[PDB]
This record gives C-alpha cells, structure tokens and sequence, in this order.
C-alpha cells in the first residue's frame, strides 16, 4: 500500500487501469478499506468478503457480492443482520437467480424464484 | 463509632428488636462481611434484605440464590440489585443461573428483558448486549409498537454509545429504520409532503421489518407519493401491492 511506487510502475506498464485503481484507493480515506480494495483486487473475493465482514461491513461485502453474479451469496448474507433497502435487495436478487437458471434453460429452478420475487 | 458490632450488639440486644437493624443499614451497619446483619434479617424466612445486606461484602452467593429462588418479581429494586451483584464480576455459576432465570424458561413468567441487557452490560460482554437490544426492539417492531420499540432501542443504544463501544451495524440499521419511520409521522403532521414521503419511501423498501401495519403504511406511502410527485414510486408501491 504505497500507492506511489504502485502508481509508477503502472506508469511503466502503460496500465490505465492500474492507475485509475491507485488514485481511486488514495482518495479512499481509510486502511482496511483499501486492504479491503486490494484484496479485492487480486481476485481474492472470499478474503475481502470476509474481511468486509470482520469490519462490520455487511454493506460493502453486499456490494462486492452484487458487482459480481454471487446471488445466493446476496441471499445467504441477507439472511443475517439487518440493512438499509433489503426487501428490494433480496428481490432483485431472486430475479436474477430466476435469470441466471433460465438463461440456461433449467426452467423449474427458475420458476421456483419469480414468485419469491415478483 | 468505628464498631463492627457493638451498636449492633445493643441493637441484637433490645430484644433482638427490628426496627434498630432496619434503620442501621441506611446509614452504615457493620463490616467483616457485614454477616451480623445477614443473620439478623434472614431469621425468621426474612430472605429478602439478607441479600441487599449482603451486597457490603463477599456474602451476595448464599442469598442471592434466594432473589433467584422465586420464580416471579418478588421485589424489582432487588432484581435490579442482584443483577448488579451479578455484575460484581464474580464470574460464578450463579451468573448462568441468574440468566437462565431472567429468560424465564425454569419460571414461565420473566420480566421485561431490559434486566438482560443490564445484566451483560455489568458483565461488560458488549457482543452479547447488542444482540439483546436487537432481538427486544425487532420484537417490540414486530407486535406493532414502533414508538416504543425506538424508544426502549435508542436508550440501548444510548447506553451503549455512554461507554464509547463500537455499536454494531445492525443496531445502527434497526434504528435508523425504526427513527425513519417515527419521522414520517412527523413529516406527515406538518404537512411536508417531499420528507414524509422519501421517509415512507425508505420504510416501504424495508417494510418487511414492519409486518403487523404493511398493508397500511405501504398505502400511506402511494398517497404520500402522489402528493410530493414521486408518482414513480406510488406507481411501483402500489403495484407491490396488488399482488394477492
């Protein structure tokens, strides 16, 4: 967690992507946030899960479960705890379910949500 | 004087008589664990003052079973007293034995369960006292009385902010829901329709926290809705509605 020395070489490796990360780290204003964003950064998403919610962050991990597709973990997380908007969280996440199974064409599994969701 | 038993000497005297040993104590009785008194007033099956008598020193284990003993509130004030002699931080067995009697499971008639959260909050296992609050205000919410259910949690809340204690998100999220909606009346009385209504807004995307009235507030919200211009969200309110 430099995020200058990090932010040079990105530089080096014309990665704009990498970058854009560091600044958008730097202007977060707080550590085990951004070793948070870090973690979640090398594709370790059940460590930044779990980190988000060893720091009482049940919103964040929320949030990084939605970025992804991880539903059923949006569903399992709602079950615990308590949260700002979870009636429309968890329908939205039993309308994607439903998507995600008929996409694949696996009606029945489908049809077993879009009715726990409207 | 400085006698640990010759006013009380004289007061065993006086033919043993009640009124010196009940006024003694309000001032100051006696030390060395203060025993004199702890026989004195447990004769008799007097076993209710033997226990505040107790609480001088290292005596509080022989009656504090005895508050224990009744399954019902045989005096408040004393509860309240043994949860504070609980919290002594002795650490003994009588500690579970005093929460398995606060729970009522062995009584079939406990009292309101505040004394519990007192009891872990003496305790000082602040992971547990969160959890009680929640589980009182989430049931107080769900019978239908919001006013106080809020009440009884941000007093919690309060008590629990007093000791500069990282309260859990999930406390902030049930009060910041249940003050959300205690606002909405608010809102509502003095006729601004634009916060009643976002407040009705954050309450319906909640409503399943309020089950006894969701038929009734998610009503209120259309109508608040059509009257700040939030028709959008009247519209999808409503269609939630109509379903069966």
């Amino acid at each position: 967690l430099d995020l200058y020395t990090a932010e040079q070489a990105f530089v080096r490796c014309k990665d704009y992507q990498g970058i854009k990360f560091v600044k958008r780290l730097g202007k977060l204003l707080s550590e085990s946030m951004k070793q948070a964003e870090v973690v979640g950064y090398f594709g370790r998403f059940e460590e930044a899960e779990r980190t988000y919610l060893e720091m009482d962050r049940r919103d964040l991990a929320i949030g990084l479960r939605l970025k992804l597709g991880d539903w059923f973990r949006v569903l399992q997380l709602l079950k615990t705890g308590s949260g700002d908007a979870d009636d429309s969280l968890l329908e939205q996440a039993n309308n994607a379910i439903g998507d995600y199974f008929a996409d694949r064409q696996k009606w029945l599994n489908a049809v077993q949500y879009y009715v726990q969701g409207r | 004087s400085k006698c640990n038993n010759e006013a009380f000497t004289l007061a065993q005297q006086h033919n043993k008589m009640e009124i010196y040993a009940d006024i003694i104590g309000s001032e100051d009785t006696t030390n060395e664990d203060y025993q004199s008194i702890a026989l004195y007033f447990e004769g008799e099956k007097r076993y209710l003052q033997a226990g505040k008598f107790f609480l001088l020193c290292g005596q509080y284990s022989r009656a504090l079973k005895h508050f224990l003993k009744c399954p019902s509130s045989e005096d408040n004030v004393a509860i309240e007293m043994a949860i504070e002699t609980v919290g002594q931080a002795k650490d003994e067995l009588l500690t579970n034995q005093l929460i398995d009697h606060l729970l009522g499971e062995n009584d079939g008639m406990p009292k309101d369960a505040k004394y519990l959260f007192r009891l872990y909050m003496a305790l000082k296992q602040y992971r547990e006292a969160a959890q009680t609050a929640i589980i009182i205000a989430r049931e107080e919410q769900s019978a239908g009385n919001y006013r106080n259910a809020h009440d009884v949690l941000f007093s919690m809340y309060a008590e629990l902010k007093s000791q500069k204690i990282k309260i859990p998100s999930e406390m902030a999220t049930n009060l910041m829901i249940l003050h959300s909606y205690i606002l909405v009346k608010i809102h509502v009385k003095n006729g601004d329709h634009m916060k009643g209504a976002r407040m009705l807004i954050r309450v319906a995307n909640n409503i399943s926290k309020f089950p006894s009235h969701i038929v009734p507030i998610l009503t209120s919200t259309v109508i608040e809705c059509h009257r700040a211009g939030l028709k959008n969200s009247a519209f999808s309110f409503a269609a939630m509605l109509m379903r069966p």
